[PDB]
RNA sequence: GGCCGCAAGGUUAAAACUCAAAUGAAUUGACGGGGGCCCGCACAAGCGGUGGAGCAUGUGGUUUAAUUCGAUGCAACGCGAAGAACCUUACCUGGUCUUGACAUCCACGGAAGUUUUCAGAGAUGAGAAUGUGCCUUCGGGAACCGUGAGACAGGUGCUGCAUGGCUGUCGUCAGCUCGUGUUGUGAAAUGUUGGGUUAAGUCCCGCAACGAGCGCAACCCUUAUCCUUUGUUGCCAGCGGUCCGGCCGGGAACUCAAAGGAGACUGCCAGUGAUAAACUGGAGGAAGGUGGGGAUGACGUCAAGUCAUCAUGGCCCUUACGACCAGGGCUACACACGUGCUACAAUGGCGCAUACAAAGAGAAGCGACCUCGCGAGAGCAAGCGGACCUCAUAAAGUGCGUCGUAGUCCGGAUUGGAGUCUGCAACUCGACUCCAUGAAGUCGGAAUCGCUAGUAAUCGUGGAUCAGAAUGCCACGGUGAAUACGU
C-alpha cells in the first residue's frame, strides 16, 4: 500500500476514538422516540457537523505488515499472504496444516 | 470398467410383502432420495391392481412383469462407415431391470391424475398386452429379429 | 475397478482378436505356457470364423 | 461459426477485426460443422502472435502462429487450422 | 511443480514452534505484531553476530526471548553490556518487562539459516556462485550431515537471463515426515537484482514425537 | 551445334546467373490416419443437468467525463476482490497543497492538551477562551507541537521478456537420474532391457554390470471396533424421594468428552505358481489385502501467472506520475459468451398438527425472558469469554384437510403505494417488511457437462469477509438411488 494510504488509517482511527462518546450520545437522542422534537432536530444538524473521518464505519482493516486492503483475517491482523508466510516458519503459535 | 467391480450391494426386502424384487422397483421409481414417498405410491398402485385382477399383489404385479421383460436386445457396433445393430441374449437380472424401467417410463408418460393411478393402469394394461411399456418390448424384439444375420460375430 | 479380471479369459480373447484380424501365431506375447495355451486356443478358433466372413 | 476476438496488448481496430473475420470465413469449407471459435492477438516486445481455438462437432482444435506483423501472424495461423480441420473431417468420413 | 514448506509440514510431528504463547482472539493479533517488531529489530542490529533463530515466549505479562547464535561472545559483550541494552530496548517495544537468553550453536556449518547467509554474503562480495555452493556441501557432510542440498537462483554471475542451479549429496527425503530436515533461505542483493538462496540439511530420522 | 531416328526422341554436351552449403551413415528425442501389452466416468451401462425462460453474477463488446488496474485455449471469464453508497479507490470533474499527508538530521519559537465563533461543499483560512505540566544539580535537557532552509521523503509510474518469493499445469502420472565398471573413433549405450508380478522403476528371478539418489510405499491427521485412567458445565442402569422437570439426594454403570494404550501383518488355511515374487478363494474379525477420506506434487515443461501483497535490477516523474478534499465513476446498455439461482407443477401448491441432526460463532460481542407491532422490528434488560448462557424452533419427513390438471390455489419477474434497520448519509447505488400488482415459462435445436456409494440427486444448518450489504466461497449433517455385460 502507498505510505499515504497506510497513514489515512491512523488519522481515521485517532479521530474515531476521540469523538467516540460525543457521537454516541449525540446519536442517542436521535433514536429516542420519547424526546423533544426541538432537541432531536438540533442533534441531526450537530452530528453531521463533527468530522466524517471520526466515524468507525469509515476505516478499513489493512494488514499491519504490508498494508493490503483485501484478504484480511481478524485473528491475526494479517493478509492471507503474510499469514501463510508466518505460519510456515512457526511464528503463529498452535497454527498448522489441517486434515479431516 | 477395465477391471472387475467387487462388492455387490444389499437391497433390503419390502416392509410389507418382503420381496427384494419389489424393493428394487421402489428405488427405480424413487426420485431425489424420497424413498417413503415412493414406498406409498407403489403400494397404492398394487392395492388397485389387486382390487381388479383379484390375484394377490406379489403375484399380480409379476404378471405385468412377464408381459414386458425382453429376451433379446441389440448392441450397436461401428463397421466401416456403417453401424451394425447386433442381437444378443439378455441377462436375467438385466431383463428385470429393463421391465421395471419401461413400466415406470410408460407410467409417467400419461395424463392420469395421481402417479398411483398411472402406475396402476400401466401395470394392469401390461397384464393384457396393451400399453407403451409392452409396445417398447415388441419393438426391441422386432429389431433383433430383423438383423439376426449378425448373431454370431464376436466383433 | 476393485480387482483385476481373469487373466486366462483375457489371454483367450486377445488370441481370438489377433486371430480374426489375421496376425501370425508367434506374435503371442506369452511364454507362461498356461496363458500361451489360452492365446493360441483363441487364435485357432478365430481362424475358423474368418473363412465365413467378408 | 460464431467468432470472438481478444487483444492481449493490442487494440482491435476495424481493419484487424474486418481482416480476421474474412480470413476465418474460409475454414468452413474444410469442415462444415464449426461452432463458436475464440481468437487472441498478442504483442510481447517484438513478437506478434495469434492463437485461436475452435469448438467443432466432436473436438477442440487449437493452433498459434508468430509473424513479424499481426496480418502475417494471422496468415500463418489460417494455414495451421486448415490442415488440422482436414485431418479431423477425414477421420470421421472414414469409410 | 511447487513444494510444501519443509518446516511448516513437520511442525507438530518433529519440529517446534518459534513463538510459544497462548492468547484469546482479543490479544492474538497484537502479540503477533509485537513479536514481529522485536525480530525485525534484533536481526537488524545483530546482523553481524551469526544468529540462527529467535524463539520468543510470553509467560505471564512478560516476554523471554532466547536467541540462538554461533558467536555468543559478540552478543553478550563485556560481562553482558550489549545483552542488557537489548533487554532495555526490547521491553521498550514489547510493552512489558523483558528478559533475554543466549543459546549456543555449536556446529554453525550444520545450520540451514547460518549456511544460507554464509553464501548470500559471499555472493554480495562478487564471489563465484559455484564456489560458494560447492564449499557448503563439503563442510556440511564433513561434519556429519546425513545429507545436504543447496539451491541458488536469479541472475547468476550477472547473466542477462535468470536460471536455477542446485547440488545435493547424501539423503534429503522431503516426503518422509519424521525426517528432521532443517530448511531456510536468504535473499542476496547483488547489483543485478535479487539472488535467492535455499538450503536443506538432513540430520537423520526420529523415533518419538517428544 | 554435329551425328542417328518415320516420329516420339536418343547421343555427345556447355555457359551466364545464384547459394554457403547440398550430401552419406549412425545417435538422442518427438511424431505416425504403424504394431504389441496394460490402465483411465475414456467409451459402454446408467442417473441428473447445461444450451430455451426470468433473475443473480463475471467477461467481451459498445457507451462514457470516468466507466481504475490486472486474469485470456485446456490451465481467463461467482478469477486477485473472504463481501465498491461514503470510506475502500488505484479512475473522472472541480476545488487546494509544495522539504511536502508518511521519516531521520539542524536552527528558531512555543509545555502537551482542552473549549469556542465565523467564512467556506470541504480541504483550509481567520479569530476567541482556558491551560503552563514531569527528573533538569542553578545553562535546562525529555515531551509533543508551529515556521524556516535542503540533504530528502513520495510514486498501485513502466518492464513478470532483467529478477527473488509465491502459484497454475502435464500429473499423485511412475517416472527422472548419478558414481564407478564395461561397450562404441564419436554423439551415446549398458544399468533403467528380458520372464513374471504389482496401484506403483511394486516386488521377485535372470542378466556386464556393481551400486546409489530423487520419486512409489511407509512415518502425519481423520473415520470405523475395543480396553485403561478421569467424571463437570456431560451422563441416569440399578436404588430412595419428587412440584414428575436428571427435578432432588445419590450413582461412576451406560452414552459422551480426551489423554494413553490394543488392533490388520497377506499373519493363519486351501488351490494355482519357476521349490520364486505373487494370484484366486476360505477362516476369524468392528475392519482384509492401499478398509474409507485428507495432507504430501520427482527431474522438468509452458521466456504460463503475479513489478497492483511484499521485495527488488534498471528506467522514468519530482510547485507533479507526489499530497489533501467534495461530487461522480467502477452498478452505464442495441448486443455476444461463461458460471449459477428459481421455475415450468399433483413423487406437487396451500392450511392446520407433529418427529429425528451435525458442525460452528460470541466481549463490549452473542443477547434470552417480558411489553409493544400484522410484519421487518422497537423498548426494557437476565445469562454467558461459554460441554453451563445466547445465536437457534433443522428441513425435507409424518398425519388430517383442501386444490383436481387449469397458464391453474403452478410460477413470482415487473411495478405502484406504505414502512423498518445499518450508517455523517441509502437520489445515482443497501438489505429486509406489509398491501397491491401477477410477466416469461407447459421440461428446452445443433451441441454439451457432472458423477461408480453414504457417491449422484435432493433437504436444511453454520462460518470467513463484514457498520449494512450472498443465489458466490469455505464447511456441516438428513433422506438417499440408478448401473458397469464388457473393451
Ligand atoms: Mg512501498
Ligand atoms: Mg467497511
Ligand atoms: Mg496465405
Ligand atoms: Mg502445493
Ligand atoms: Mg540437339
Ligand atoms: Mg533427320
Ligand atoms: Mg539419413
Ligand atoms: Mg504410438
Ligand atoms: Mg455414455
Ligand atoms: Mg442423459
Ligand atoms: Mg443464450
Ligand atoms: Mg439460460
Ligand atoms: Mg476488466
Ligand atoms: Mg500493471
Ligand atoms: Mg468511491
Ligand atoms: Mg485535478
Ligand atoms: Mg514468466
Ligand atoms: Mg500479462
Ligand atoms: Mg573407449
Ligand atoms: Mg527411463
Ligand atoms: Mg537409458
Ligand atoms: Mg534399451
Ligand atoms: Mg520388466
Ligand atoms: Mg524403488
Ligand atoms: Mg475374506
Ligand atoms: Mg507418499
Ligand atoms: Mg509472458
Ligand atoms: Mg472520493
Ligand atoms: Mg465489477
Ligand atoms: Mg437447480
Ligand atoms: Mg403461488
Ligand atoms: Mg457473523
Ligand atoms: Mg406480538
Ligand atoms: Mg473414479
Ligand atoms: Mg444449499
Amino acid at each position: 500500500a502507498k505510505q499515504s494510504m497506510k497513514a489515512r488509517e491512523v488519522k481515521r482511527v485517532a479521530l474515531a476514538d476521540k469523538y467516540f462518546a460525543k457521537r454516541a450520545e449525540l446519536k442517542a437522542i436521535i433514536s429516542d422516540v420519547n424526546a423533544s422534537d426541538e432537541d432531536r432536530w438540533n442533534a441531526v444538524l450537530k452530528l453531521q457537523t463533527l468530522p466524517r473521518d471520526s466515524s468507525p464505519s469509515r476505516q478499513r482493516n489493512r494488514c499491519r505488515q504490508t498494508g493490503r486492503p483485501h484478504g484480511f483475517l481478524r485473528k491475526f491482523g494479517l493478509s492471507r499472504i503474510k499469514v501463510r508466510e508466518a505460519a510456515m516458519r512457526g511464528e503463529i503459535p498452535g497454527l498448522k496444516k489441517a486434515s479431516w | 470398467p477395465r477391471r472387475r467391480v467387487i462388492g455387490q450391494r444389499k437391497i433390503l426386502p419390502d416392509p410389507k410383502f418382503g420381496s427384494e424384487l419389489l424393493a428394487k422397483f421402489v428405488n427405480i421409481l424413487m426420485v431425489d432420495g424420497k424413498k417413503s414417498t415412493a414406498e406409498s405410491i407403489v403400494y397404492s398402485a398394487l392395492e388397485t391392481l389387486a382390487q381388479r385382477s383379484g390375484k394377490s399383489e406379489l403375484e399380480a404385479f409379476e404378471v405385468a412383469l412377464e408381459n414386458v421383460r425382453p429376451t433379446v436386445e441389440v448392441k450397436s457396433r461401428r463397421v466401416g462407415g456403417s453401424t451394425y445393430q447386433v442381437p444378443v441374449e439378455v441377462r436375467p437380472v438385466r431383463r428385470n431391470a429393463l421391465a421395471m424401467r419401461w413400466i415406470v417410463e410408460a407410467a409417467r408418460k400419461r395424463g392420469d391424475k395421481s402417479m398411483a393411478l398411472r402406475l396402476a393402469n400401466e401395470l394392469s394394461d401390461a397384464a393384457e398386452n396393451k400399453g407403451t411399456a409392452v409396445k417398447k418390448r415388441e419393438d426391441v424384439h422386432r429389431m433383433a429379429e430383423a438383423n439376426k444375420a449378425f448373431a454370431h460375430y464376436r466383433w | 475397478k476393485r480387482q483385476k479380471r481373469d487373466r486366462l479369459e483375457r489371454a483367450h480373447q486377445r488370441g481370438y482378436q489377433a486371430g480374426i484380424a489375421g496376425r501370425s501365431k508367434e506374435m503371442c506375447p506369452y511364454q507362461t505356457l498356461n496363458q500361451r495355451s489360452q492365446w493360441l486356443g483363441g487364435w485357432r478358433e478365430a481362424m475358423a470364423d474368418r473363412v465365413v466372413m467378408a | 461459426m460464431q467468432l470472438n476476438i481478444t487483444g492481449n496488448n493490442v487494440e482491435i481496430t476495424e481493419a484487424l477485426r474486418e481482416f480476421v473475420t474474412a480470413k476465418f470465413a474460409k475454414l468452413e469449407q474444410y469442415f462444415d460443422r464449426i461452432n463458436q471459435v475464440y481468437v487472441v492477438l498478442k504483442v510481447e516486445k517484438v513478437t506478434h502472435t495469434s492463437d485461436a481455438t475452435l469448438h467443432v462437432n466432436g473436438g477442440e482444435i487449437h493452433a498459434s502462429a508468430e509473424g513479424q506483423d499481426m496480418y502475417a501472424a494471422i496468415d500463418g495461423l489460417i494455414d495451421k487450422l486448415a490442415r488440422q480441420l482436414t485431418k479431423h473431417k477425414d477421420k470421421l468420413k472414414q469409410h | 511443480g511447487q513444494k510444501v514448506h519443509p518446516n511448516g509440514i513437520r511442525l507438530g510431528i518433529v519440529k517446534p514452534w518459534n513463538s510459544t504463547w497462548f492468547a484469546n482472539t482479543k490479544e492474538f493479533a497484537d502479540n503477533l505484531d509485537s513479536d514481529f517488531k522485536v525480530r525485525q529489530y534484533l536481526t537488524k542490529e545483530l546482523a553481524k553476530a551469526s544468529v540462527s533463530r529467535i524463539v520468543i515466549e510470553r509467560p505471564a505479562k512478560s516476554i523471554r526471548v532466547t536467541i540462538h547464535t554461533a558467536r555468543p561472545g559478540i552478543v553478550i559483550g563485556k560481562k553482558g553490556e550489549d545483552v542488557e541494552k537489548l533487554r532495555k530496548v526490547v521491553a521498550d517495544i514489547a510493552g512489558v518487562p523483558a528478559q533475554i537468553n543466549i543459546a549456543e550453536v555449536r556446529k554453525p556449518e550444520l545450520d540451514a539459516k547460518l549456511v544460507a547467509d554464509s553464501i548470500t554474503s559471499q555472493l554480495e562480495r562478487r564471489v563465484m556462485f559455484r564456489r560458494a555452493m560447492k564449499r557448503a556441501v563439503q563442510n556440511a557432510m564433513r561434519l556429519g550431515a546425513k545429507g545436504i542440498k543447496v539451491e541458488v537462483s536469479g541472475r547468476l554471475g550477472g547473466a542477462e537471463i535468470a536460471r536455477t542451479e542446485w547440488y545435493r549429496e547424501g539423503r534429503v527425503p522431503l516426503h518422509t515426515l519424521r525426517a528432521d530436515i532443517d530448511y531456510n533461505t536468504s535473499e542476496a542483493h547483488t547489483t543485478y537484482g535479487v539472488i535467492g538462496v535455499k538450503v536443506w540439511i538432513f540430520k537423520g530420522e526420529i523415533l518419538g514425537g517428544m
